[PDB]
């Protein structure tokens, strides 16, 4: 299976799929292994991550769907960088 | 049954599943592929409690009911450097600014 | 063009509320105009009285976000077979990672503070643009 590595402003590295990071039409222009994000912390690039998953889970799917969670404390960040991802 | 998980030692978060009745050891083997060391220099760990590579990740407490998607469960990670293993460290990761004024 | 025919010929619907929002059903009358009818709590069921041909879609009552239908937009009746009942389960769509935090952010933020907000002029337009029947409608057509 092929992974990428995610890097964070503050130094943490996320291991992810290939397939599921391609979700972002900016990540698949910074690889065409491992991208670094200026601007992005490890809070918000972890959920980033955990969006991923559950896209990929729940795309095309009868069974029931639940709620993709966001603390109010990270909402705004994350919101930048969804637009940045494009995602 | 899927299983939905963070492999974690240091700065290191490995985003993956597996299945609820795979073992301990077989998820080193899935470490191993990505990282690159062997089964017998990884520890594997539920909280402060190491790991038995005999049993299932559901025998374990990784039930797909818990380790979900969108809020995947934690199992901690340590290497052995030469002789003997680290202690299990994970870094945190960073904390969010306060809630703006507009957003209390 | 989006608009109910007027058939005469009953069909029995289940609305089946399988999210975790309060559920406004919109009937499109036979004019093209929006026609609400009453809500439906977290998890709960309704049987009513629709018609063959007529046409429904589903929303958020409180923010108006956009909900699936036997995961589409639209619903519409179909004959009854040995007098069972259509069943029309209604879920959350999987919504971008954009919208969802637009979402958030606009449970938490009073529309006039908006502005005071740090971000770039294009996400006060995002935030301020919340989602409407209508412009589902003119995009639709
Ligand atoms: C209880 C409830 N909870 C959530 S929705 C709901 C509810 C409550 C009442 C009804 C009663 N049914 C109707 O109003 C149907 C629904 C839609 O197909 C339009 N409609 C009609 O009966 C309409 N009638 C017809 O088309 C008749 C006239 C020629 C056939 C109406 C609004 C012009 C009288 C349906 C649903």
């Amino acid at each position: 299976m092929m992974y990428v590595k995610l890097i964070s402003s503050d130094g943490h590295e996320f291991i992810v799929k290939r397939e599921h990071a391609l979700t972002s039409g900016t990540i698949k222009a910074m690889l065409s292994n491992e991208v670094n994000f200026r601007e992005i912390p490890s809070h918000v690039l972890s959920k980033v991550c955990m969006y991923f998953t559950y896209k990929v889970r729940y795309t095309n799917s009868s069974t029931e769907i639940p709620e993709f969670p966001i603390a109010p404390e990270i909402a705004l960040e994350l919101l930048m960088a969804a637009n940045f991802l494009d995602c | 049954m899927d299983v939905f998980l963070m492999i974690r030692r240091h700065k290191t978060t490995i985003f993956t599943d597996a299945k609820e009745s795979s073992t301990v050891f077989e998820l080193k083997r899935i470490v191993e592929g990505i990282l690159k060391r062997p089964p017998d220099e990884q520890r594997l760990y539920k909280d402060d409690q190491l790991l038995d590579d005999g049993k299932t990740l559901g025998e374990c407490g990784f039930t797909s009911q818990t380790a979900r998607p969108q809020a995947p469960a934690t199992v901690g990670l340590a290497f052995r450097a030469d002789d003997t293993f680290e202690a299990l460290c994970i870094e945190p990761f960073s904390s969010p600014p306060e809630l703006p004024d507009v957003m209390k | 063009v989006l608009r109910s025919v007027n058939s005469r010929e009953p069909s029995q619907v289940i609305f089946c509320n399988r999210s975790p929002r309060v559920v406004l059903p919109v009937w499109l009358n036979f004019d093209g105009e929006p026609q609400p009818y009453p809500t439906l709590p977290p998890g709960t069921g309704r049987r009513i009285h629709s018609y063959r041909g007529h046409l429904w879609l589903f929303r958020d009552a409180g923010t108006h976000d956009g909900l699936l239908v036997n995961q589409t937009e639209l619903f519409v009746p179909s004959l009854n077979v040995d007098g069972q009942p259509i069943f029309a389960n209604i879920t959350l769509p999987v919504y971008t990672l954009k919208e969802r935090c637009l979402q958030v952010v606009r449970s938490l933020v009073k529309p006039e503070n908006y502005r005071r907000l740090d971000i770039v002029r294009s996400l006060y337009e995002d935030l301020e643009d919340h989602p409407n029947v209508q412009k589902d409608l003119e995009r639709l057509t």
